[PDB]
DNA sequence: ATATATATATATATAAGAATCCCGGTGCCGAGGCCGCTCAATTGGTCGTAGACAGCTCTAGCACCGCTTAAACGCACGTACGCGCTGTCCCCCGCGTTTTAACCGCCAAGGGGATTACTCCCTAGTCTCCAGG
DNA sequence: CCTGGAGACTAGGGAGTAATCCCCTTGGCGGTTAAAACGCGGGGGACAGCGCGTACGTGCGTTTAAGCGGTGCTAGAGCTGTCTACGACCAATTGAGCGGCCTCGGCACCGGGATTCTTATATATATATATAT
């Protein structure tokens, strides 16, 4: 009658999610909270990580979001940064930093 | 005749995308990009969880190894967010059920 | 100095490979027939070897960089490059 | 065929300016073509090894990403 | 082999720690023997880093931009 | 009760002659405060989540090596 | 010592060579919306083992005091160590030139992810003989 | 004098042999073009060295608490039993997402005017030097 995503009122896959946690070789008994649990916190970062998106790409002044975009949000972001340490993003780069001493006088 | 069903988060997150900012649009590899990333996440907190589980000497994963594994991994407010929208994610999956 | 400068603020902005993609493949070729010969390859591997080498050796020369401002200096040295794959446990 | 010398020092003085470099030594080359054939036979090595337990000889750029994120290096990218 | 931080003062003041975090929290000995090896391990291997970059700085006396390279390099600050 | 004086100057000082240091600066011992302090906020936090995810309000040894372990700092001792 | 006159050096505009953006017009290809349909989600009974809870126990953690002794702090003098600085020279940067290899384009052929005509090996249903109860 | 155990024949299920659907690469061939190698000048930064402040190194006097050890108290970790309840699983249903095809506008691309940038140089001014009574 009504899906898990829908009764939930999250917009990732509830079922999907369960349906990789039981094949996952995690446990072999998945309770029902911890898919929905899941599903809102990895909503809600991949909502951040959006917001944060769009907004360095309207910064650039573009309506599409390349991976610049997500390469100046995530690692302008401290606890982005902290939590992505290793995180190489594709076609990116750095944050473009001049140093002091490098400076012209 | 089509290949085969690849499943995906396209249209989750690009309805997520549209529900925090409507009028911006998204390159598909910047897509499968952070599609990489949101597997790797789930990757990594869900053998998060299963590590707590098996140092609880428990075959059954409920939500508070997810809880855990969020106030363990996730630093600052995004751990403290996510266990505040996490609880009450629960309540509305308990209210008409 | 100046016009040397001027490249630093450009290639910062930029997400382009700056590796020509072609030698880097005949370079994959060569060290991977040394493993085992006769071996296909897709364009999409190529590429994410092109680029995480080249993040990891931006990567390392902004260590580098760092090693040289902490010793006083605007001109590096491999010294610099030791010392941060010392550090970075890189060194075997 | 030796394609070591492919890299060609401009292309490794763009990856300074890019990588934040001021003055480049004439000798920072050669230890950078050592540090790169190390870095490209350690992760190819992997993903050759991740490809021989595949039963092929048809590099795939999924064999790329777990040799990559067996090594640490975490690519969000080209393989998924 | 021996431990040159005092066991009762490294135990006041993990106690001092964890007190920050939940009150009245027992502790074994074996857990402040295993963080004051752990904390020494690491502070070791954190001066011997530092002896390096000094000797890179051509100094024999240690410096805080020692560490502050350091610890930049290792990726420990965020 | 604030402990972090009771890492004294000798005993810092004979840490750093064990860390191969010929001359320490006076002000080495502020910053080594700070990063133990570092470390020792992240450690015990962790093992405090170890703890009450396990119930208990004992702080044990084992809880200590799965959040060295959850670092990257893997240790052979007790625990196990 | 001071008045007069000259010339060298120094700071700031400054104007012309040089690189950058951006508004103006053009396209093109990659987002982005509709059909077909499929496969994975949903719903339902059952049961079975994971888990919560009541109670004991015992076992290690906590506290506190004698004592004593290695350990810590602080003053004193120094001597080796960090640091400015002045030549220097040499190695790397700025720019013109060849050349040469990267890029683009195509094709024919071959390995291969997956699928399929075919085919022999394993398994169970059925028939008739003889041997017993 | 009559039914059941058992060897032989045969239908059905299933996975291995080899060919195939077609798809992705792929070396090879030919035109193009722009990035790199090379070299000349020069300039400015790494380096040597010499002196100069100076700051921990050590050592002894004074303090001091770490730790051993003994005793007592006790909080909860863990074990045992007992109920229970929620997911695992099986079977039927059913609609959501994936693929494919059209389409259209967001952004790449050229380009000249406006915008800085920079950088040697013109020019106003501070100061060292020469002469004489």
């Amino acid at each position: 009658a009504k899906s898990r995503s829908n009764r939930a009122g999250l917009q990732f896959p509830v079922g999907r999610i369960h349906r990789l946690l039981r094949k996952g070789n995690y446990a072999e008994r998945v309770g029902a909270g911890a898919p929905v649990y899941l599903a809102a916190v990895m909503e809600y970062l991949a909502a951040e990580v959006l917001e944060l998106a769009g907004n360095a790409a309207r910064d650039n002044k573009k309506t599409r979001i390349i991976p610049r975009h997500l390469q100046l949000a995530i690692r302008n972001d401290e606890e982005l940064n902290k939590l992505l340490s290793g995180v190489t993003i594709a076609q990116g780069g750095v944050l473009p930093n001049i140093q002091a001493v490098l400076l012209p006088k | 005749k089509k290949r085969k069903r690849k499943e995906s988060y396209a249209i989750y997150i690009y309805k997520v995308l549209k529900q925090v900012h409507p009028d911006t649009g998204i390159s598909s590899k910047a897509m499968s990009i952070m599609n990489s990333f949101v597997n790797d996440i789930f990757e990594r907190i869900a053998a998060e969880a299963s590590r707590l589980a098996h140092y609880n000497k428990r075959s059954t994963i409920t939500s508070r190894e997810i809880q855990t594994a969020v106030r363990l991994l996730l630093p600052g407010e995004l751990a403290k967010h996510a266990v505040s929208e996490g609880t009450k994610a629960v309540t509305k999956y308990t209210s008409s059920k | 100095g100046t016009v040397a400068l001027r490249e630093i603020r450009r290639y910062q902005k930029s997400t382009e490979l700056l590796i020509r993609k072609l030698p880097f493949q005949r370079l994959v070729r060569e060290i991977a027939q040394d493993f085992k010969t006769d071996l296909r390859f897709q364009s999409s591997a190529v590429m994410a070897l092109q680029e995480a080498s080249e993040a990891y050796l931006v990567g390392l020369f902004e260590d580098t960089n760092l090693c040289a401002i902490h010793a006083k200096r605007v001109t590096i040295m491999p010294k610099d490059i030791q010392l941060a794959r010392r550090i970075r446990g890189e060194r075997a | 065929r030796d394609n070591i010398q492919g890299i060609t020092k401009p292309a490794i003085r763009r990856l300074a300016r890019r990588g934040g470099v001021k003055r480049i030594s004439g000798l920072i080359y050669e230890e950078t073509r050592g540090v790169l054939k190390v870095f490209l036979e350690n992760v190819i090595r992997d993903a050759v090894t991740y490809t021989e337990h595949a039963k092929r000889k048809t590099v795939t750029a999924m064999d790329v990403v777990y040799a990559l994120k067996r090594q640490g290096r975490t690519l969000y990218g080209f393989g998924g």
